[PDB]
């Protein structure tokens, strides 16, 4: 997630992301442990058997083919962690994410509660008012000519210098912030 | 300060004497429709010792 | 304004029309009359028209 | 809830923990920061199984896109507590 | 209470049976309702007996008002508009007491149907009869004037009406 | 009436004379006055009517409307306040002008004991409303709108003035109580049939009726907060009131003629509340559910029953309140948005939570829930309907459940689920728009514990 | 624990601000009249029927209950 994608998938990172999917399946269709550590060191020493395989033809045979399989035995009903996007839990808490600029629009009467926190958020700002100047330019002279091709950002190469774009990655509410 | 306010909050007097002119007048009209005042069959009534017209 | 609304008098005669029909009923049950009457007019204070068809 | 706020040191602890488990890794020879390709000589697929134990430990799933990229013990404690929002 | 006539909504003697305690066990039901009655019906009848006395001290008295009679539609001429709106008005109010009448005989009976209880099917069948009788009487009156309904119509409804009823009549004598 | 007309008169001196920053001060302390002075109307009789002259009568079926007018004109000037706030004190007092002009050419309208002083009224409403939509109007648009709410009326109503012409010319008068004691049944004839449908069309346009409703979109969509307010609360039930006021003349043509309308009003309620499925507009989709709410209010006139007309007075002041209200929350969201759609802005509740509340309740009111009387409109209409025919209930059932859907749709999309993260322009609720949710929510509430005060001379 | 963390939210003060000021506004004007209500009731109110004397007509206040309606 906090990667940039790529242009596409190589053939290894499909067959790793199959045999997550598949593994992930077959412990949701095994519901003890050990019964899910013969069957998945099963299926583990099946998939090792065409590891060797240097046919490119022969390797879009292998794993396309597994993946139909797959989906027929893809237990319509998978275990899925709660917090992750298909969890019961997936979205619990994004209605207690608040932005933080809200505070600058906080009475004074509220702003006297609290004031070492806004001291040190009015650090950060003049902080982050100093960084995004130097980072226009830093971006500008960096970026290839023609536009950028890949959604990556560069690094902070100087001392005083921040890593372009960070305002809004640092100043992330929380995961559980209430 | 009397005199002064007056020149500043004159406007507000304006609604409530609009007010009371409508009142009167729609009395002054009332007076037109008189014809059948104490003449109606379900209220012929006779006058008090005292009483002039049934209403105003 | 609510509380004006509220204290309204019957100008609609709700209770008017109570009590009149209390003592209306009163009346009726006992003369041994049938309620209220299907006609709303007296009929012989009605002229029909002379079919002779 | 009631769950304790846990920190960096229990984090790497337990990432230690369930990789001295995994029995196809001598426990005195691994480190925080030894690498899985090189410095233990484990496949890919032995990788991807680490991250399944990670994920059955921690409760939470690893996307693929940044599990396929996670090849020292360090840099998974340094996701984890990014993720986690951990202070010390 | 003497503050509604007894005769317009008449009620049964409702005999009540007698408390026949067929063991020693002190029921909790008495000493519940005696409890009660110590904790909340003194205070309340005595803060009655105080707004009673209170209301005594300051009486006054209003009188229902009474209309006479005015000559209805049928003896209203073609246009004469005076005697017409007299008549429209006198129509209204009696189109009034007519729905208060079938009130009165809906909560007739409402009353009996819950009384009687499980009996209702045939302890109510007088209130079931008298209000068939005023439903169909009302009925008859006003049931298809629908909006802006006026004497004018309602009159001509029963010119309609009892025009059928002599055609009836004339054909079965003649039948 | 003079008591009422006279003040709501001398409002344009005193706001015209007033000091350059105290005009919202005075207009709106004095119309509320004038407000508190029009709740004496209310205590209607039994009997005919508050007949005040011969120029002028009261009616339970014109009291409500009448306090609904006097009552919408302080909630416009605290709407149109804020944005107004750059404006030069002459153009303000313009503005404030045109809307007692309009509220006086409605208080007229509502009394009129006679047919062509109505009309004249009716059709002298119009031009100011024309000139706020088309003056003080964002888009460009505004002036097609403009083309289309005035052509679209004197369309409708060009007929209505020749056919009440010959009426006086035939009958002798056009005085509501003349032709209410000397109505007399009209000819299944062709020149009834034509008179019959000059007599509808023009209050039909107004409502408007499912064929004709095209103007109502871009009206309501370009005319400032003010002009929205008086559009969907008091100008819509114009036609209604003319309806109810004039079908005594049409019986017993009505029945026969009435067919058409009665079917393209119950297809076209189910049409206008799915187009509010999908819409990418807050005005947009609240102008479709005025429009699926006065074709309900069609049908009710149309059945002409007395639960009919009770029904439809119920929920023409419920539908003017809340639609009223509707249109203040969604200015209040262009305001900081400044852009009108309802998927840019969203996660609302979290920033703004009594603003959401009253969102809620405003969602509520326009879902029907009991005991509100716009449910109790709803099912004396419903009811009526029922007695007329026992499968109109089926297209009402759809209309329902159509209707609660794009309600939550709304408090769905814009107050639920998560804030857009570059918008960061979105300030604390002032006081100003909660005193105006409070004030446009509370009377309904309050009318629900005396619904008769609202249910019309047929109760 | 001395593990308090803040919590970002929204400035709660001018909607309590607004709700406080409604309430004031509506109690001030409500708890008078309830208190003048309530002693009309205990003190003053609820006339009876009676019936009219002859030779006497009522005025047209007199026909009512309650004596706020009269
Ligand atoms: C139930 C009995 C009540 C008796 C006590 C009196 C209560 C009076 C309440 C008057 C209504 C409130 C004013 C309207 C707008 C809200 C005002 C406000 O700003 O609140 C801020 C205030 C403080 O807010 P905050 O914490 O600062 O802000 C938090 C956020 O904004 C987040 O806010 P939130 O999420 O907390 O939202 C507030 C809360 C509540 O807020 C609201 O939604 C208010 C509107 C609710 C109704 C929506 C319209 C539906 C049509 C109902 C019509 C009823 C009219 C009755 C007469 C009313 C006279 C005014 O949300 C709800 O609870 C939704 C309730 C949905 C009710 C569904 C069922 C309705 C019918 C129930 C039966 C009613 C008649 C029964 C007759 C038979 C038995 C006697 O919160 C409240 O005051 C909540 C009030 C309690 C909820 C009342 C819900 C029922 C009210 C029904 C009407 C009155 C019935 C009287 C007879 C009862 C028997
Ligand atoms: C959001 C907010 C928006 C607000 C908008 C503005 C308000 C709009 C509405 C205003 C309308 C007011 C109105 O029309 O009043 C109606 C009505 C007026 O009464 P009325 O027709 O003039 O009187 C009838 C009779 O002629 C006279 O009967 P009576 O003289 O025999 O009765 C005695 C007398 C006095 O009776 C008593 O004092 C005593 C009664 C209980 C006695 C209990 C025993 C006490 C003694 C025992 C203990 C001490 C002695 C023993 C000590 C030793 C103990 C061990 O009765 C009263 O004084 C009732 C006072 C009512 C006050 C109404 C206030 C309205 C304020 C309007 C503005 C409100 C704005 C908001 C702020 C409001 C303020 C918070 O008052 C009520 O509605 C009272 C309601 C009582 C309900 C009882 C429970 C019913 C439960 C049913 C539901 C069950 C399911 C749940
Ligand atoms: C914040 C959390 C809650 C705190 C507060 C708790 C207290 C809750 C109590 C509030 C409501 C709960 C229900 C209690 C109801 C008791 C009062 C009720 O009985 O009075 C009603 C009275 O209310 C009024 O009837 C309705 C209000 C009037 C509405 C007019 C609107 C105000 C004008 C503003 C402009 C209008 C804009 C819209 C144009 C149409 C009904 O009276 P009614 O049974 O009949 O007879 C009264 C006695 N008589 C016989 C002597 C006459
Ligand atoms: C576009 C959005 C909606 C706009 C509003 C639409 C609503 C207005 C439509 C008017 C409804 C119908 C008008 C006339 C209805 C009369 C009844 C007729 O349809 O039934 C038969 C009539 O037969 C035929 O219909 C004759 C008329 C045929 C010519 C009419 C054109 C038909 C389609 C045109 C529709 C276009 C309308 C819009 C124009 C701009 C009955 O036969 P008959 O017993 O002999 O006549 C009885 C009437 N009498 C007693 C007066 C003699
Ligand atoms: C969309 C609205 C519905 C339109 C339905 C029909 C559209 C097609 C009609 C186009 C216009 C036709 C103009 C000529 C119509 C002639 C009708 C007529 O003359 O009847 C007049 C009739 C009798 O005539 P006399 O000679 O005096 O009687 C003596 C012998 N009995 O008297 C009247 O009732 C006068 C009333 C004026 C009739 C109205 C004419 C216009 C059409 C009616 C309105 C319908 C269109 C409304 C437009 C809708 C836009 C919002
Ligand atoms: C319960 C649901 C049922 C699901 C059905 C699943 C079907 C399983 C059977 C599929 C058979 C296969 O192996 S699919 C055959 C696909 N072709 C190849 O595997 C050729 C080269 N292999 C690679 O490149 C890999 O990456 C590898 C070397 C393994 C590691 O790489 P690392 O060194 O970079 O970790």
């Amino acid at each position: 997630a906090f990667s940039a994608p790529a242009a596409y998938l190589t053939h290894q990172q499909k067959v790793l992301r199959l045999y997550k999917r598949a593994l992930r399946h077959l412990e949701s269709w095994c519901v003890h442990r050990d019964k899910y550590r013969y069957f998945a060191c099963l299926m583990r020493a099946r998939f090792d058997e065409h590891k060797n395989e240097k046919d490119m033809v022969k390797a879009t045979q292998l794993l396309r083919q597994a993946e139909e399989e797959f989906w027929y035995g893809q237990h319509p009903q998978p275990y899925i962690f709660p917090e992750s996007p298909g969890g019961t839990s997936y979205e619990r808490y994004e209605c207690y994410k608040v932005p933080e600029w809200c505070l600058d629009d906080w009475h004074p009467s509220e702003k006297a509660m609290y004031p070492d926190y806004f001291a040190k958020r009015e650090q950060w700002k003049r902080l982050r008012r100093e960084s995004w100047e130097r980072e226009v330019k830093q971006l500008q002279e960096e970026t290839p000519p023609g536009g950028p091709r890949t959604e990556a950002l560069p690094p902070a190469r100087k001392e005083g210098d921040l890593p372009p774009l960070w305002w809004h990655i640092v100043t992330r509410p929380r995961e559980r912030p209430m | 300060n009397v005199l002064q306010i007056v020149r500043d909050h004159w406007v507000h007097i304006l609604v409530p004497v609009g007010f009371v002119f409508g009142c009167y007048l729609d009395r002054r009209s009332d007076e037109k429709l008189t014809a059948f005042r104490n003449k109606s069959l379900l209220f012929k009534r006779e006058l008090r010792p005292n009483e002039e017209v049934t209403w105003k | 304004g609510s509380t004006f609304v509220a204290y309204l008098p019957d100008y609609r005669m709700q209770e008017w029309a109570r009590r009149e029909a209390e003592r209306l009923v009163k009346y009726r049950e006992a003369n041994g009359l049938p309620l209220m009457e299907s006609n709303c007019f007296d009929p012989n204070k009605i002229q029909l028209p002379e079919d002779e068809d | 809830s009631d769950a304790p706020p846990l920190t960096l040191e229990a984090i790497k602890d337990r990432v230690l923990y369930v990789l001295k488990l995994y029995d196809k890794i001598d426990p005195e020879k691994l480190s925080v920061n030894s690498h899985f390709m090189k410095d233990l000589g484990l496949d890919s697929l032995d990788q991807v199984e680490i991250i399944m134990a990670m994920e059955d430990e921690f409760g939470f799933e690893i996307p693929d896109i940044d599990a396929e990229k996670l090849m020292c013990p360090q840099e998974i404690v340094d996701y984890i507590a990014d993720k986690k929002d951990v202070y010390e | 209470p003497d503050s509604w006539d007894k005769d317009v909504y008449p009620e049964p003697p409702r005999r009540t049976p007698a408390p026949a305690p067929q063991t020693s066990l002190p029921n909790p039901v008495t000493y519940l309702t005696k409890i009660f009655d110590l904790l909340v019906d003194r205070p309340v009848t005595l803060a009655r007996e105080f707004i009673e006395q209170q209301h005594a001290k300051n009486r006054y008295y209003y009188y229902h008002r009474e209309f006479r009679r005015v000559p209805d539609i049928t003896e209203c001429e073609e246009k004469d508009i005076l005697c017409m709106f007299e008549a429209e008005m006198q129509w209204r109010r009696d189109y009034k007491v007519d729905q208060e009448i079938v009130n009165i005989i809906q909560e007739r009976l409402k009353a009996c149907q819950q009384r009687e209880g499980e009996s209702y099917r045939q302890n109510c069948a007088k209130e079931l009869e008298q209000f068939t009788q005023v439903s169909k009487a009302f009925q008859d009156r006003y049931s298809d004037l629908g909006a802006h309904y006026s004497a004018r119509k309602c009159l001509a409804k029963q010119k309609q009406r009892m025009l059928a009823e002599r055609k009836a009549a004339k054909e079965a004598a003649a039948a | 009436m003079l008591k009422i007309i006279i003040p709501t008169t001398m409002l344009l001196p005193m706001t015209w004379m007033s000091k350059h920053n105290m005009i919202w001060i005075n207009a709106t302390v004095h119309s509320l006055l004038i407000s508190l002075i029009s709740l004496s109307l209310l205590n209607q009789l039994g009997e005919n009517s508050l007949n005040f002259s011969l120029t002028f009568f009261s009616d339970s079926l014109s009291a409500p409307l009448l306090v609904l007018t006097t009552w919408l004109l302080p909630l416009m000037l605290m709407a149109s306040q804020s944005h107004l706030s750059k404006e030069t004190t002459t153009r303000k007092k313009l503005y404030i002008t045109m809307l007692i002009l309009l509220q006086l050419f409605l208080i007229m309208t509502f009394t009129a004991t006679e047919l062509i002083l109505f009309y004249i009224l009716f059709e002298a409403t119009l031009v100011p409303t024309l000139i706020i939509i088309t003056r003080w109007g964002n888009q460009t648009e505004r002036l097609n709108a403009g083309l289309y709410f005035l052509f679209y009326t004197l369309a409708g109503s060009l007929p209505l003035l020749v056919a009440l012409v010959y009426i006086q010319n035939t009958t002798g008068s056009l005085n509501f109580l003349i032709i209410h004691y000397w109505s007399h049944p009209l000819s299944n004839s062709w020149s009834n049939i034509f008179m019959w449908l000059a007599c509808i069309m023009a209050f039909m346009v107004k409502m408007p009726l499912y064929g004709l409703h095209l103007w109502l979109p871009k009206a309501h969509v370009e005319a400032p907060i003010a002009g929205s307010m008086v559009l969907a609360a008091v100008l819509l039930k114009l036609g209604g009131y003319g309806m109810m006021r004039i079908t005594t003349i049409l019986n017993p043509l009505t029945n026969y003629m009435a067919y058409p309308f009665l079917m393209l009003s119950m297809w076209g309620m189910i049409m206008t509340s799915s187009i509010c499925l999908r819409q990418t507009d807050l005005k947009s989709l609240i102008a479709y559910s005025s429009v699926s709410h006065m074709a309900l209010v069609i049908v009710a006139i149309m059945i002409q029953t007395p639960w009919s007309f009770m029904g439809a007075t119920a929920l023409m002041i419920a539908h003017g309140l809340t639609s009223s209200m509707l249109f203040c929350l969604a200015n209040t969201n262009y305001e900081r948005v400044h852009s009108r759609t309802m998927i840019l802005a969203r996660g609302l509740q979290t920033l703004l939570p009594l603003m959401a509340t009253w969102w809620l309740v405003a969602s509520l009111t326009n879902l029907a829930l009991p005991p509100s009387i716009n449910l109790i409109g709803e099912l004396f209409i419903i009811t009526a309907s029922f007695s007329w025919s026992n499968i109109t209930i089926i297209l009402m059932g759809m209309n329902m459940m159509i209707t609660a859907l794009y309600s939550l749709y709304m408090l769905i999309t814009t107050q639920r689920g998560k804030y857009t993260h570059h918008i960061n322009n979105i300030k604390p609720s002032f006081t100003r728009e909660n005193a105006l949710m409070a004030l446009h929510i509370l009377p309904l509430l309050l009318l629900t514990l005396n619904p008769k005060m609202i249910l019309g001379p047929l109760y | 624990h001395g593990k308090r963390l803040f919590i970002i939210k929204p400035s709660g003060f001018y909607d309590r601000r607004f709700l406080k000021l409604m309430r004031f506004y509506i109690l001030l004007t409500g708890i008078p009249v309830a208190i003048g209500i309530t002693l009309v009731n205990v003190f003053i109110g609820e006339a009876e029927l009676a019936d009219i004397p002859e030779g006497y007509v009522p005025e047209h206040w007199e026909y009512f209950k309650h004596p706020i309606s009269r």
